[PDB]
């Protein structure tokens, strides 16, 4: 429950990116950066700084997953809480996000109030 | 029959995590105790996976899979 809390909100797509932040903003969060895709991800992510993937599933170069995966072969990043976006509550994605390790999902568009909801448990779970 | 205990439920969890177990499955006997949530469970997914997904909310010992 950081107002603050780096989201990475990974996603091709400007103005969703725009909306999430004024969401984000009716809620009091106003701490959001943007990427375009994994390689950029993870060359960003190569990087450091990141807390909350709150990554899209899909993106070019390398997706989701295999930033997800090359995120746990890999001994540095294996443990990043990634929040996948996704358009739809999906279960292989939902178990496959699972398998790879990773750490919870939500469904766009959700109005404050619901955004509001979702962050909370990952926070609960994951111990933050 | 598997039954599916999970144990130890929150506040609203309970309406949530009826919500979530109800995103993957889909529970029937659905005991709403102030804390708890039984219900029967299908068979539709990998134990070694359910295991994995509640896992989201839940641990994998908060879960037992009994008959």
């Amino acid at each position: 429950a950081d107002k603050e809390l780096k989201f990475l909100v990974v996603d091709d797509f400007s103005t969703m990116r725009r909306i999430v932040r004024n969401l984000l903003k009716e809620l009091g969060f106003n701490n959001v950066e943007e990427a375009e895709d994994g390689v950029d991800a993870l060359n960003k992510l190569q990087a450091g700084g990141y807390g909350f993937v709150i990554s899209d599933w899909n993106m070019p170069n390398m997706d989701g997953l295999e930033l997800l995966k090359t995120i746990r072969a890999d001994g540095a990043m294996s443990a990043l809480p990634v929040l996948m976006v996704t358009a739809e509550a999906k279960k292989e994605n939902i178990i496959a996000a699972a398998q790879a390790g990773a750490s919870g999902y939500v469904v766009k568009p959700f109005t404050a109030a619901t955004l509001e909801e979702k962050l909370n448990k990952i926070f609960e779970k994951l111990g933050m | 029959p598997r039954r599916i205990i999970l144990s130890r439920l929150k506040a609203g969890e309970v309406d949530l995590l009826e919500e979530e177990l109800g995103h993957l499955t889909t529970l029937t006997d659905v005991v709403k105790g102030a804390d708890s949530l039984s219900a029967i469970l299908p068979g539709d997914i990998a134990e070694d996976d359910i295991t994995a997904v509640l896992c989201f909310v839940i641990e994998a010992d908060q879960i037992t899979f009994e008959t």
